[PDB]
């Protein structure tokens, strides 16, 4: 009767061996499940981080555009005033060269001066005191460039305030 | 490449027993069900991986009664974790027919319907 | 009469020579003046441009700070859920190891089976099915991270509106 | 008992030190040292008979002047220091290029400058306008200076010599004194532009 | 931020040293110098923070405003290093020389036009440019060209006739794009010293 | 055939128009180049002139220092001899004051004259010939001051020789 | 007898009164002498300082002369190179103007088409690709101006060592 | 305008006595001499002020023997410091005659000879 109870408990222990096998398989499937869940949250986090980075790079490109546009406004205002000054320089130098030439001509007219035709040659030149030329004022647009500087400072301060409102929405550890 | 989880970790690690066991090898999948469950509304929930808009590799599928009890299961063979979405579809059809033969009404989760 | 009028106009043209000397010197001073004025507006323009670039680089550094803070909030949420999953993995692997050990114990208990004490040795092991342990659900905070993404997009749109408000104040060439 | 530069330095270094703990967190021993050095510098300013404000202003030009680079400096910000090499203009181009005549000429040679003035002008409020180059907080080289009446007429002129440029700032201050004296001797009221007051007195 | 003050104090001690280390200073001043030196060494030990690195950090933290300066001033300070020049790597002949691309590549990089002959391969190219410099920064570019080992022109960065001028970063970007387009054809690209000074 | 040759040369001339456009742009760039080269040599000339002026002002300050030092040595030698003379003045004035006091005292002792005690009052007042102190001669160090004058004249001639050696290296316009 | 000795000693004291004021008069003359000696050494010293200052002003004027001559050498070298550059600007602008004119001729010849004479008018224009112009290099004599600067610095250093040699001739307290 | 000093400070600030006094007022000057000095070589030294190349104001003149002894003196009256070079010359001639009449031999310093 003990050999039959031995076969009995061998059979019961083998069937519990089979239920143990099914439980170990379930545990391995649960391990795969937890691994895949953490892998999925990793993928979600990486995707959201790359979307964040593309948004911040877009903002950086808008700042680059604004910077180049403001610097182009300032360089063309500079070139405007500097080309007006260059043309004024050209006019003054042209007048100075004409007057310098006439002055030296009068200086080299005095070597043959006690010859009669000196009067005929020089009585015109006593009438010619051509010293004219009017120069209009050139003014750099100080209000515009000072306003560009003040307004870019304003842009920086309001961007600071915007980022503050953004970050205060969530807790920081 | 994403992972979809109809079932909670508790539902995935919970143990269950069949009063009337029924097992079948459907290619690379193993289908188990309790032939004593009758006249119940059952919903199939599954945790599985997805690539593009198709099923890639199944981790586990289980059948839940209206009361939340497990009455069936589809799991890959340990020696054959590889398989296709079509094998899963055929296994689902076999399990649905087996559970409906006992006058059950079976519904499938939306993720399972899509894939 | 003509020799004395010749001396007269010699003297008048000589004083005209000195006034010409002083006016030509004045013209040279005006040329230096215009050159220095254009040099000054060049210096002013370059100074305002470098101040603009320093402000835009400060704004870029603020954007970098905001980016790093948001990505750190997202990685800390990721690491929270993933360490909860790691502890769950640890629990499941512990239970799996217990079941594996007991399975091998039954398998090598079935080798000394035809001794009576096999029953006494193995009837304990059919009884010990210590398979408990409750696992609470871990949920990634999807609303928080998608709200961070939505809010950084909103900050980008608000920076767009800000830069438009900035550039419309001044003319563009 | 004279080598008290160390006090000026300590007055400078303390004030900036304040800034730190005065806005940011800094450190508690650091703030304690702030208060202690504050009291000690007050006691030293009492026993020295030397003001803290003035000694700190002296600390400015005694420190910020010999910071050479062992290693790579405070990138002395150009937003805050361009340096200050500029060219100031009180006079318009029309005012500069305008010609004028003295009824009673007075010409004097003040160093490298020629001063010219019309002595016939009397009992007028005259204003001095000049165009000149400035370096740091000092005048460097003068281009021209002229004297305008309340109505805008030219009555005096300080111009550098054509053959002998250039000159210093003190020469220009001397020429300014001489011109103002020669003009006010004729009962004239002489005012000066803000820039000229800034780099002339 | 309890460790900002250590950096601050290390910087202030360095500058403090300078004074008595060159001028007379004062004797109690020199005793405070040595004493604060030993005390900062002890604090650098007890902090687990190196004195050299924290001193460089005190430099770059006590140097980016509000250092130089506000408010005040009034005289007694300025802090700068002026400059205004025009650099020329190219001779007038090289500038006024005309050239032809067998395989033209033209790009619009901001306010600049980049042009290059794609047919050039496996050559050591040197970049020479004529440009205006203000302070230690590039100001406005007049022209840049690329010469072979033999002196032939193969590339050109020139500003647009209708749209002058531009910044230095536009020029650095154009330089990067040109170097890339040329080195993609197996070309070795070197740059003149002035350009290296005002581009890298 | 002429309409097709017309289209032919229209296309060839259009490509020639494009090459001319690029060459005229190159010409404008060369004009900017020469203008900037002139600007650079102007800046170089002005910078070297300001360095020259600063060097000559430094030399003038050295001359001022030497002048003040020589005049201080001469005034200190003057003050040496004049303080010796002041002390001699003090000694002589003290002796003169002693004799002046004695003179008034003896003049007012001969007013009490018909008393026998006048002898007792006045025999003390006789030979009080306070005639002390020997005064040595003071000599200004003439050799030193005339040698200072001679040596400053020599230094002037040596500066002449230096400036000549400097200017002879280069041609003069 | 005592009235007679009283008159006797009165008379002897009166003669001593006269000799005493004669010596005080000598003392006052010696005081005047010392005063005049002090004033004379004052006058000598002051005249020597005026001679020193006139010599130092002569030296300062020699420095002014050297400054003006060196700056004239730098300005004529500047103007030489700047007139060469002006002529180069003129040639380049003339070539640019020639090409611009021909370009306008080609641009306004290709707008009136489909005429037999269009070929005749533009077949001249296919041939003219006159794109030459040789520009010789202009080089500022940098060695000359940098040597002028170096030599004026050397002159300052040589004046320092002078005057150093001067003041060591005499002792310091 | 300079001051000439034939005599040292020591020589003038010394006392002397005349055995036979002889005094005379020569305009604005006082002449004193010892008539007991005979058969000596005498030198006249004087300290006086000089303007241009002429005498302006005399301070003191004294006669010295070969042995350095004072035997005569010329001094301005206290009430009359003003005087000319010619009255001084006349006083010098009077003093020379007074000392020479008693067989003295008198010499004059070069500065006194010039003025």
């Amino acid at each position: 009767s003990l050999s039959q109870a031995s076969a009995d408990l061998e059979a019961t222990l083998r069937h519990k061996l089979t239920v143990m096998y099914s439980q170990i398989n379930g545990a391995s499937r649960a391990l795969d499940d937890v691994r895949n869940r953490q892998q999925d949250v990793r993928m979600t986090a990486n995707r959201k981080v790359e979307q964040l980075q593309q948004e911040y790079t877009e903002m950086k490109a808008l700042l680059d555009a604004s910077e180049t546009t403001s610097t182009r406004k300032i360089k063309e205002e500079e070139k405007r005033v500097n080309s007006k000054f260059d043309t004024i320089y050209q006019i003054l130098l042209k007048k100075k060269s004409e007057i310098q030439t006439l002055k030296e001509e009068i200086e080299q007219s005095l070597t043959k001066r006690d010859e009669f035709e000196f009067l005929e040659k020089a009585s015109k030149l006593r009438g010619i005191s051509t010293k004219p030329v009017y120069i209009p004022e050139v003014e750099l647009n100080h209000k515009l460039i000072k306003g560009i500087h003040q307004s870019t400072i304003d842009l920086k301060n309001e961007l600071k305030q915007c980022i503050g409102r953004l970050q205060e929405l969530t807790p920081s550890s | 490449s994403r992972y979809l989880t109809d079932m909670t970790l508790e539902e995935m690690s919970r143990e269950w027993s069949m009063l009337i066991p029924k097992q079948k090898v459907a290619g690379p999948l193993c289908i188990r069900m309790d032939q004593a469950i009758m006249d119940k509304n059952i919903i199939l929930k599954a945790n599985f991986s997805v690539i593009f808009d198709r099923l890639e590799t199944l981790i586990l599928l289980r059948a839940f009664t209206e009361e939340g009890a497990i009455v069936g299961e589809i799991s890959p063979l340990p020696s054959l974790p590889g398989h296709t979405a079509e094998d899963v579809k055929n296994a689902v059809g076999v399990l649905i027919g087996g559970l409906e033969a006992n006058d059950n009404t079976v519904r499938v989760s939306e993720t399972l319907q899509r894939f």
